[PDB]
């Protein structure tokens, strides 16, 4: 089917330095990955939608956009509570696929 | 609107289990219903759904043959029954409602479930 | 001469082709339309000024909508790429003052039109069926390319002729344009295609009259209205499915589809009737959600919509009086000429004019059906698709109706 891969797997930053995450893919997905945060032992809830809309309830420092197949996330800065674990999902095959999750 | 899942525990391998979703503030015909699964200290692993109205349903490759997902739309109520389990489908099940089909044109989970853990 | 007619008939020939199953299409079609003008320098001084009772009801209600449309930037600062999506409205001066200049053969339109049709049913097909895709469109977005759909099948439903192997094709091409839509879901398309058929039967058979269109139409409604009746059948219980979401709308709470989009029309409608003349501007209804008193008491996913998803209320917000006029005209002015080709070809007999004409109507039909639930500005492609049609269909009405 098909494959997405987040890179980097795992990495820490400390408070105020912007940090980016990519979901790469193995087919070509228009428009169609979402971005979800997950904490411990917590159900996740959607951040942005369509690679480049926010989703409400979350603050303008998240944002994503797209380079061909290569799906990128940044934050603006990172607060206390921006500290948990990011996946992508792909939706324009009908057969959805989460990527490994990265890690904050 | 919420989304309220129960029906797990513990299950030898080889027999069969069903999770009832039941759904508060909207109608389960309306829109999609999905199920996904997240292995423990793992990520999450899509399964099957169903489709806001054909009821037309797709399934992972892992869990296709034996997995069957239904709806009730008189008791607003979405079901996931298994067949067969073996160890490696013990995991943490949640439910997952997509947004509006006009504000994203592509499926996007927004309202999700407590979760329930199946052994 | 002649060449520029047998180029331009090939290229209207391909136009369905292009846009529908070409990836890039729209390029190349814009290309074809630039190697035919770039050819003929000293016609379009005289094809102007043959043709200025059709040409500048195309060219002076799309100048007036560009300079309205501009005219917000003086002042609501916001940056060019608001108005880089109406610079593709432009191209239909161009693709009609083109087909003006090279008379076409129309009658190969029409054989374009279920080429294109029926190969996008099997690209469709490759791409749901075995590229297992949730949303099949060829290489556009979903809702743009259901508009095409529906626009190529309206336009294919408007057959010249009255035989078996003509009703056969217009009945083929509305069968292929429903297969079509209901594999890339997006039924409410659907929905707008098929009541916008009903009219252009006046057009289809030349024997039901107006009287034979009213009896239809009330017959269909009183069956639609007979679903009630027996509450238990889908058809019951899927417009039963925004009665309960308009009642809590009616009450406190709104967090439904049916009531986020009344409260988006609400929030516009009141800035609106604040702003009567000029609103927050050209694109950026974005204000007024992240300036408004409900958003700031809670955080519903009304507030976080780049744009409304109705164009007469879309336009009215962000533009105002002088920007709801322009868009209005943009549609009508193509709705009013034609009307005047549809009449004067009927006056000549000429059958070919006429069923052009109706094909004209119904895409305006159409095109205003679809913006009463989306904002067709936005996309780019159903802007540029828009324009080219919109644009080529009344230059082969014109040339049909003169002469």
């Amino acid at each position: 089917d098909i494959q997405m891969t987040q890179s980097p797997s795992s990495l820490s930053a400390s408070v105020g330095d912007r940090v980016t995450i990519t979901c790469r893919a193995s087919q070509s997905v228009s428009s169609a990955v979402a971005w979800y945060q997950q904490k411990p032992g917590k159900a996740p809830k959607l951040l942005i939608y369509s690679a480049s809309s926010l989703y409400s309830g979350v603050p303008s420092r998240f944002s994503g956009s797209r380079s061909g197949t290569d799906f990128t996330l940044t934050i603006s800065s990172l607060q206390p509570e921006d500290f948990a674990t990011y996946y992508c999902q792909q939706s324009y095959y009908s057969l959805v696929t989460f990527g490994q999750g990265t890690k904050v | 609107v919420q989304l309220v899942e129960s029906g797990g525990g513990l299950v030898q391998p080889g027999g069969s289990l069903r999770l009832s979703c039941a759904a508060s503030g909207f109608n389960v015909y309306s829109s999609s219903i999905h199920w996904v699964r997240q292995a423990p200290g793992k990520g999450l692993e899509w399964v099957a759904y169903i489709s806001s109205y054909y009821g037309s349903t797709y399934y992972a490759d892992s869990v296709k043959g034996r997995f069957t997902i239904s709806a009730d739309t008189s008791k607003n109520t979405a079901y996931l029954q298994m067949n067969s389990l073996r160890a490696e489908d013990t995991a943490v099940y949640y439910c997952a409602r997509i947004m509006f089909k006009w504000v994203s044109p592509n499926m996007a989970f927004d309202y999700w479930g407590q979760g329930t853990l199946v052994t | 001469n002649k060449l520029l007619s047998r180029m331009a008939t090939v290229l209207v020939f391909a136009f369905p082709v292009l846009i529908l199953c070409v990836p890039r299409g729209a390029g190349v079609f814009l290309a074809g339309v630039g190697v035919l003008a770039l050819l003929g320098w000293r016609g379009m001084g005289r094809a102007w000024r043959e043709y200025s009772k059709v040409m500048t009801p195309l060219a002076i209600a799309v100048l007036a909508f560009m300079l309205v449309y501009v005219g917000s930037k003086l002042y609501f600062h916001t940056p060019w790429n608001v108005i880089d999506n109406p610079s593709r409205t432009l191209l239909a001066i161009l693709t009609c003052w083109v087909i003006v200049r090279a008379a076409p053969n129309p009658a190969w339109l029409w054989r374009g039109i279920t080429v294109g049709l029926f190969l996008a049913l099997l690209i469709v097909g490759y791409q749901k069926f075995a590229l297992n895709i949730d949303r099949p469109s060829a290489w556009i977005q979903a809702i743009a390319f259901a508009n095409m759909i529906a626009a190529l099948a309206l336009v294919g439903f408007a057959r010249p002729g009255d035989s078996r192997g003509t009703h056969m094709e217009a009945w083929v091409n509305l069968l292929l344009g429903t297969m079509i839509l209901m594999l890339n879901g997006t039924r409410g398309a659907v929905v707008a295609m098929l009541v916008t058929s009903v009219p252009m039967l006046m057009i289809r058979y030349r024997r039901f009259s107006v009287r034979m269109l009213i009896v239809a139409v009330c017959a269909v409604a009183t069956l639609a209205i007979g679903a009630y009746m027996v509450p238990d059948s889908p058809v019951s219980k899927r417009v039963d499915d925004a009665v309960s979401e308009i009642q809590m709308y009616r009450q406190g709470n709104i967090e439904t589809s049916v009531g986020v989009r009344l409260k988006i029309w609400h929030i516009g409608l009141q800035y609106f009737s604040e702003h009567p003349w000029t609103g927050v501007g050209v694109g950026q209804f974005a204000r007024i959600l992240h300036a408004s008193e409900f958003c700031h008491e809670t955080k519903s996913l009304a507030c976080v919509l780049e744009h409304a998803h109705n164009d007469i209320v879309e336009a009215a917000s962000t533009t105002g009086i002088p920007g709801l006029m322009v868009m209005l005209g943009l549609f009508l002015v193509p709705a009013v000429l034609f009307a005047r080709a549809l009449r004067a070809a009927r006056s000549l007999g000429n059958p070919q004019g006429v069923s052009l004409g109706g094909a004209g109507l119904g895409v305006v039909m159409a095109s205003l059906i679809s913006g009463l639930t989306q904002v067709t500005m936005a996309h780019q492609a159903n802007v540029v698709f828009y324009a080219g049609l919109i644009g080529l269909l009344l230059g082969m009405a014109g040339r049909e109706a003169h002469s």
